[PDB]
């Protein structure tokens, strides 16, 4: 096998911004060994550079790779928001063909103010034994977000599942789904219902809450 | 462009083999490379391997030998892959392509459709919609939202919208968490404009496509 | 009077020896071919061909390597075939030309019989093509050594 190792995950930018996504090799490899796939989010990936140094079909001339020897590198002179996709690096030099662990080029946008909206079960849901309360965060901005569940103003934990969503094509931003799941029981034996917005919500976080039955 | 197709995201128990296609007719087969690859979520990408259409002579990796088969099929210009003990450790979306000639180079110049392989157990479950009631008790906010809780749902290829036809802004098909019961759970929120006005039955609805379902209920708001 | 790689390498007028980093198709089969197309990789020039009138040919070709061990082809030589490894001379094709001309040999190596595993390694020797510069200005028979090198590994598949 060959390691190959990038910047791990993480990457932002702006509609502009340069990103030096590096691709550090285990072995000092040549430039014709090294390739870049493209693959956006939930959908069918794309070559991107192959050879290191020459683009593929479809690839803007913003996106050049450069470097050679164990350091590699995709030079980017002005990144559009449409380029957020995984970039994979890929060798070609050995026959592991040792794909990259992909760096997730999301994009850095302006800081937008998360909205915290808590919504308490329908009377469906307390018919159907499995009571949840679910408190949403719509558009916010980075990922870092961790709300905390208040039942009867007393915290919980392990009963809080978030689930987070790729970036939106218009703002650029997240939303983050918080579901607190219970019992119908345990649900009604409980008045008050709150949450908490973590990161930019606020210094004194705006806590949304509700009162059961009323 | 001539491009590649690929079958949709399948429903595979644990232990049971896909038989995952990519195939194109229309670029004559008997001309490329014909490769596979895996991308696992979070985990980047993992070169499957080659077949060539021209004499069916395959190369995987190491990490694949004995665990995906690639074969082709270049009369109907097919290409299945055999899976057999596919463990989570493979639940995964599986690519097709086929290298180019871009220069000296070979590079995967054009891809399939894309399969989303998932190797969740037990056994597959409706998109039960659940109505949230908007904050009706700000009432004079405007910027409340509403949305549909699908719990108990397994696999994901859900397709929760709103009219069904329409309110293209504001959903947010959330990805689904794997909850203590094991099945998969998502839900739909939107944005709707402000009270009084904004008077509309909003229709949710889901089409779970191996448990074909369209389980659909109209979100009233409550008057506390 | 001289000759140039692509990768800088170049070997100087009086013959010598220099390194040709070729980067080749990963994946060919039995039957099919991998042209190591050095035509585009290795070039040669004359000084000032009005007088010299060079005559540049492939004295020699050797199977170092990975091409030793499994890939067994055919010299092409301006649209010629010779066997590979280059045992005899090649007729001359000149060069008469100052600029630069993209020395038309390619080695059409077509793997032996299904091989096995993993050919080729990734930055050893491919082969090594000795050229001989001749004219009839003087006796200036003069040594030119491209060690071919690949830049990556082929694989002679299973199936």
């Amino acid at each position: 096998q060959i390691v190959l190792t990038q910047s791990p995950a993480l990457m932002a930018a702006s509609p502009g911004e340069k990103v030096t996504i590096t691709c550090s090799v285990s072995s000092s490899i040549s430039s014709s060994n090294l390739h870049w796939y493209q693959q956006k989010s939930e959908t069918s990936p794309k070559p991107w550079i192959y050879g290191t140094s020459n683009l593929a079909s479809g690839v803007p001339i913003r996106f050049s790779g450069s470097g050679s020897g164990t350091s590699y590198s995709l030079t980017i002179s002005s990144l559009e928001a449409e380029d957020a996709a995984t970039y994979y690096c890929q060798q070609w030099r050995s026959y592991p063909w040792t794909f990259g662990g992909g760096t997730k080029l999301e994009i850095k946008r302006t800081v937008a103010a998360p909205s915290v909206f808590i919504f308490p079960p329908s009377d469906e849901q307390l018919k159907s034994g499995t009571a949840s309360v679910v408190c949403l965060l719509n558009n916010f901005y980075p990922r870092e977000a961790k709300v905390q569940w208040k039942v009867d103003n007393a915290l919980q934990s392990g009963n809080s599942q978030e689930s987070v969503t790729e970036q939106d094509s218009k703002d650029s931003t997240y939303s983050l789904s918080s579901t607190l799941t219970l019992s119908k029981a345990d649900y009604e034996k409980h008045k008050v219902y709150a949450c908490e917005v973590t990161h930019q919500g606020l210094s004194s976080p705006v806590t949304k809450s509700f009162n059961r039955g009323e | 462009e001539v491009q590649l197709q690929q079958s949709g995201a399948e429903l595979v128990k644990p232990g049971a083999s896909v038989k995952l296609s990519c195939k194109a007719s229309g670029y004559t087969f008997t001309s490329y490379w014909m490769h596979w690859v895996k991308q696992r979520p979070g985990q980047g990408l993992e070169w499957i391997g080659l077949i060539h259409p021209n004499s069916s002579s395959t190369y995987y990796n190491e990490k694949f030998k004995t665990r995906a088969t690639l074969t082709v099929d270049k009369s109907s210009s097919t290409a299945y892959m055999q899976l057999s003990s596919l463990t989570s450790e493979d639940s995964a979306v599986y690519y097709c392509a086929r290298l180019g000639y871009g220069n000296s180079y070979w590079y995967f110049d054009v891809w399939g459709t894309g399969t989303t392989v998932t190797v969740s157990s037990a056994s597959t479950k409706g998109p039960s919609v659940f109505p949230l009631a908007p904050s009706s008790k700000s009432t004079s906010g405007g910027t409340a939202a509403l949305g549909c809780l699908v719990k108990d749902y397994f696999p994901e290829p859900v397709t929760v919208s709103w009219n069904s036809g329409a309110l293209t802004s504001g959903v947010h098909t959330f990805p689904a968490v794997l909850q203590s019961s094991g099945l998969y759970s998502l839900s739909s929120v939107v944005t709707v404009p402000s009270s009084s006005l904004g008077t509309q039955t909003y229709i949710c609805n889901v089409n779970h496509k191996p448990s074909n379902t369209k389980v659909d209920k109209k979100v009233e708001p409550k008057s506390c | 009077f001289a000759c140039k790689t692509a990768n800088g390498t170049a070997i100087p007028i009086g013959g010598g020896s220099a390194n040709v980093y070729v980067n080749l198709a990963p994946a060919v089969n039995v039957g099919q071919n991998l042209v190591v197309d050095l035509s585009t990789q290795i070039f040669c020039h004359n000084d000032y061909p009005e007088t010299i009138t060079d005559y540049v040919t492939l004295q020699r070709g050797a199977a170092y390597g990975g091409v030793l061990s499994s890939f067994s082809g055919t010299v092409k030589y301006n649209g010629s075939s010779y066997p590979f490894p280059t045992t005899s001379e090649t007729p001359r094709v000149v060069y008469n030309s100052r600029t630069d001309k993209p020395w038309p040999v390619a080695l059409y190596l077509t793997p032996v019989s299904s091989a096995g595993g993993v050919a080729i390694k990734a930055g050893s020797l491919i082969a090594v093509l000795i050229l001989r510069q001749t004219n009839n200005y003087n006796s200036d028979d003069f040594q030119f050594v491209w060690n071919i090198y690949a830049n990556n590994d082929v694989v002679v598949p299973t199936g």
